[PDB]
């Protein structure tokens, strides 16, 4: 599932398993493509597409696998809920280097 | 912020200044506040003249 | 104990006791899940007074033990010159240090 001749095989399957630099490095360095004939090469915008949902739900999985020092988030808005007459926590977002968490 | 601020109230801005001129030296703020007081007794005083 | 029909009565020793933001949080958490029908007709004024007045408590009673570790203070209003004959009246002299700790 790894064949650059068809640029369908290696789209998701080789991509979200493991880490995508691997692969990105195996298809910079094995050309292109081939032979264009006996293969499903019409239609390259639904392969173009399915390899950059693999790439992002890719990267989404190692940036959840390494925010290990960011897991509680909240939202922006205020004034929600009802229940608004006291002043909760205002804090900070995530705009500081990991020290504490 | 060095641009000038805290100067809508004015019954505790008299007293600050009358109270800061006694052994201290906050000349930044003291200048604009005699600036200030002169400018109003020449003010009340045009009308007395 | 813990019915949200009278949210007025588990606040009041949870900020005496324990804090204040755990229980503040606590009541934010809670919010009004149950609509207006059920429980009482007293709406919300009666629990903000008692959150008031057991935070004032509360405050008053940290100051307490705050407050015992000084030493001596002076008032700066007038008519405050035990020996008027001896010399007359000055202000406080800011000179020495603010505070020891």
């Amino acid at each position: 599932s790894r064949v650059v001749f068809d640029p369908s095989n290696p789209t998701t399957f080789s991509v979200e398993a493991i880490a995508a630099y691997t692969p990105v490095a195996l298809i910079r360095l094995l050309n292109a493509s081939g032979p264009l004939q006996p293969g499903h090469r019409v239609d390259i915008a639904d392969a173009r597409s399915i390899y950059t949902v693999g790439a992002a739900a890719s990267a989404a999985r190692a940036r959840a696998n390494h925010n290990a020092n960011t897991i509680r988030r909240t939202a922006m808005f205020a004034e929600t809920d009802p229940m608004t007459w006291l002043r909760p926590t205002v804090g900070l977002k995530r705009t500081f280097n990991p020290r504490i968490i | 912020s060095h641009r000038v601020a805290f100067v809508n109230n004015f019954h505790m801005l008299m007293y600050i200044t009358t109270y800061l001129g006694n052994g201290e030296l906050p000349e930044v703020c003291i200048n604009i506040y005699r600036d200030l007081l002169q400018h109003v007794r020449a003010l009340r005083q045009t009308i007395t003249d």
